């Protein structure tokens, strides 16, 4: 036995699901993906990397991808990059730029009362 | 539906009666899972660029070989995140009590520590600002010495005193861990009390409630249905009020957890990616620089901080 | 403008506040069809069909039921309040260090180096505005912790020593913008001797050109 998820991008733009059993076997059940959060039937498993759209768990990832279809893959952590580290040199910027960030937070709710 | 009425088919008609509870408890729990995987994020992904560890352990006389990755083991842990790991189901899952898995897995949390350690090494807080901009190590030290209230040469004339100093400290660090068992019971804690609240939510199933018996296949068996609906009303009151305590409880225990990862990602900012103004924010004394570790379930932070010594006595004025 | 417009997303902090609000009322109405045990959920009926000995008891199912549903509501937003305090707590605290000053916590008041912040208003919340300075362009020079001048170690006083590949220059971290080594620019401490890395280069005395 198991829980039973349906993974789908928005109804504004595609009908297409994928269904997630939920610590259950791929020969239990009855595009077949095995997973540690379970078997996940109807995306197609890619070995390229993106960023996290709809989680699934273990570093796995689902998306509506380009033709259109449901795919899973293994979720990017970051760029990939690397930083010079000599005992002899730095680095300096010759230029800068201003940029503007935004943050929202909450800070009320709405009031209630109630007659019991 | 499983864990108060089993596979049984009067109970499962009769618990459609009681309103939306069973609806509700999920809408709380999914809540609190999704919150769980937030929470890591805004403590280890601060960084958009995963930077590689240097070819290096050794900067300047600093030795680093305890908080970087181990290449000699599988797991590619480093020295101290080894110990941490070391120190720190079927019963429940077949009552409808299952567990889910974290979405960033112990080796993604991994490659997000070592990109912050090479970046701190490398390039000082300069990353966390902006591009990462390499620096001698050495001069990275005499900037933090800046910030304290110390002219840079104290650094330059004490170099070998003080790489002798810091490194004394990291050895000591892995052995007061190995040797103090309490000394992460802090996690410890958090497994604890969770395991507690789900085996407690168990045992209740044995509880009668006032009712005849615990089991509603052993009721609908020898009662009439009039009398048998009594006894099975106390069984699906006492055990929806069971998941009801249980909920509760999971909420606020999240409310402390998430309030303790927002403190660990301020100072992941605060110690790790600058040099902290704060008294006592990131270590007793005066702060140098920060170091992340990972951890079951959390985070360890190495404070390197400053410690004024041997005082001595001198007259004073305030002018000449 | 162009941001808040084209990723609505942005506010959906604001969203799940009167989301969650607006369905623990709706939740909390639909229970009153429920049953709880008793023969319906209406109590008039329970009174106009039953007599008073069993009336009681099925409209007591009702009451115990509609109770403990107001009080799931209430323990729910007691929680939920506790959250907004925190935020308002935290929102209080930007205000203060963000908008009323400038902040020295990294990742405080923004990416980057803090200068100045605008609040704005909005529906259940505030918004900031955060300006914030950026370096680009870096280049790579050779350095030194000091230069020996005269058996002397000479060290700067608000920057760091660069080499454009052959003369030496002292200049500020921030910002690269080299200037000629002189002697109201350096401090002197200590011999050539015990400073690990350190160059040969002439320091520059303004006085002796004069003199
Ligand atoms: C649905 O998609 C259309 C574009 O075809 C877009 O204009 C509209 O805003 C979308 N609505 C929602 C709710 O996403
Ligand atoms: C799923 O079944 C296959 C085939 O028997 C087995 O090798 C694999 O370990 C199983 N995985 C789980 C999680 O049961
Ligand atoms: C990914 O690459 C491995 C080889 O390392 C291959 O066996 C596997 O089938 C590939 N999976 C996909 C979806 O391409
Ligand atoms: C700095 O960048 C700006 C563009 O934002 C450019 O116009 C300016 O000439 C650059 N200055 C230098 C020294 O590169
Ligand atoms: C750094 O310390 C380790 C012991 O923790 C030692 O084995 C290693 O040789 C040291 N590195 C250097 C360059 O001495
Ligand atoms: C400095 O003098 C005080 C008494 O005024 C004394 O208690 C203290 O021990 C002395 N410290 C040193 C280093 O002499
Ligand atoms: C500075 O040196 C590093 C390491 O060799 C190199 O990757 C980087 O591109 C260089 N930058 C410039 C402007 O030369
Ligand atoms: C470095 O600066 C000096 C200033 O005297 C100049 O003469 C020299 O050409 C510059 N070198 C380079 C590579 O720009
Ligand atoms: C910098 O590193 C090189 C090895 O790449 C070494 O030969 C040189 O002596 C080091 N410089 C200092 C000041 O330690
Ligand atoms: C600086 O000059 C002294 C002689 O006074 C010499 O011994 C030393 O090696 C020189 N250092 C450098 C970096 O040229």
């Amino acid at each position: 036995f198991g829980g039973v998820s349906v993974i789908t991008p928005g109804t504004n733009t595609s009908n297409q699901v994928a269904v997630l059993y939920q610590g259950v076997n791929c020969t239990e059940v009855p595009n077949v993906f095995q997973t540690r959060a379970g078997c996940l039937i109807g995306a197609e498993y890619v070995n390229n990397s993106y960023e996290c759209d709809i989680p699934i768990g273990a570093g796995i990832c689902a998306s509506y991808q380009t033709s259109q279809s449901i795919i899973a893959y293994t979720m990017s952590l970051g760029a990939e990059n690397s930083v010079a580290c000599s005992n002899n040199s730095i680095a300096i910027p010759t230029n800068f730029t201003i940029s503007v960030t935004t943050e929202i937070l909450p800070v009320s709710m709405t009031k209630t009362s109630v007659d019991c | 539906t499983m864990y108060i009425c089993g596979d049984s088919t009067e109970c499962s008609n009769l618990l459609l009666q009681y309103g939306s509870f069973c609806t509700q408890l999920k809408r709380a729990l999914t809540g609190i899972a999704v919150e769980q995987d937030k929470n890591t994020q805004e403590v280890f992904a601060q960084v958009k660029q995963i930077y590689k560890t240097p070819p290096i352990k050794y900067f300047g006389g600093f030795n680093f070989s305890q908080i970087l990755p181990d290449p000699s083991k599988p797991s590619k842990r480093s020295p101290i995140e080894d110990l941490l790991f070391n120190k720190v189901i079927c019963a429940q899952k077949f009552k409808g009590l299952t567990v889910l898995p974290p979405l960033l897995t112990d080796e993604m949390i991994a490659q997000y520590t070592s990109a912050l350690l090479a970046g701190t090494i490398c390039s000082g807080w300069t990353f966390g600002a902006g591009p990462a901009l390499q620096i001698p190590f050495p001069m990275q030290m005499a900037y933090r010495f800046n910030g304290i209230g110390v002219t840079q040469n104290v650094l330059y004339e004490n170099q070998k005193l003080i790489a002798n100093q810091f490194n004394s400290a990291i050895g000591k660090i892995q052995d007061s861990l190995s040797s103090t068992p309490s000394a992460l019971g802090k996690l410890q804690d958090v497994v604890n009390h969770n395991a507690q609240a789900l085996n407690t939510l168990v045992k209740q199933l044995s509880s009668k409630f006032g009712a005849i018996s615990s089991v509603l296949n052993d009721i609908f068996s020898r009662l009439d249905k009039p009398e048998a609906e009594v006894q099975i009303d106390r069984l699906i009151t006492g055990r929806l009020q069971s998941l009801q305590t249980y909920v509760t409880q999971q909420l606020i225990r999240a409310a402390e957890i998430r309030a303790s990862a927002n403190l660990a990602a301020t100072k992941m900012s605060e110690c790790v990616l600058g040099q902290s103004k704060r008294v006592d924010f990131c270590g007793k004394g005066y702060h140098l620089m920060s170091f992340p570790q990972s951890a079951p379930h959390g985070v360890v932070f190495l404070h390197v901080t400053y410690v004024p010594a041997q005082e001595k006595n001198f007259t004073t004025a305030p002018a000449i | 403008q162009d941001s808040l417009s084209s990723t609505p997303s942005a506010l959906g902090k604001l969203q799940d506040v009167v989301n969650h609000n607006a369905q623990a009322l709706n939740t909390l109405v639909k229970q009153l069809s429920s049953k709880f045990g008793a023969i319906s959920s209406v109590l008039n009926d329970i009174f106009s069909r039953l007599d008073k000995p069993e009336a009681e008891v099925q409209i007591d199912r009702l009451i115990t039921g509609r109770l403990q549903s107001l009080q799931t509501y209430v323990t729910q937003q007691l929680i939920r309040a506790a959250e907004i305090r925190a935020s308002a707590n935290l929102a209080a605290t930007k205000m203060s260090e963000c908008v009323l000053g400038q902040s020295k916590r990294v990742d405080f008041c923004g990416k980057g180096y803090h200068l100045m912040s605008f609040p704005q208003s909005a529906p259940h919340g505030v918004v900031f505005l955060h300006v914030t300075y950026v370096p680009a362009q870096e280049k790579n020079f050779t350095t030194a912790p000091a230069i020996c001048h005269d058996g002397k170690a000479h060290f700067p006083r608000e920057g760091v020593f660069v080499s454009n590949g052959t003369h030496w220059f002292v200049t500020q971290r921030n910002f690269y913008e080299p200037q000629i080594i002189t002697t109201d620019n350096t401090f002197v401490s200590g011999n050539c001797d015990v400073v690990i890395g350190i160059v040969n280069n002439t320091v520059y005395d303004p006085l002796q050109p004069e003199l």
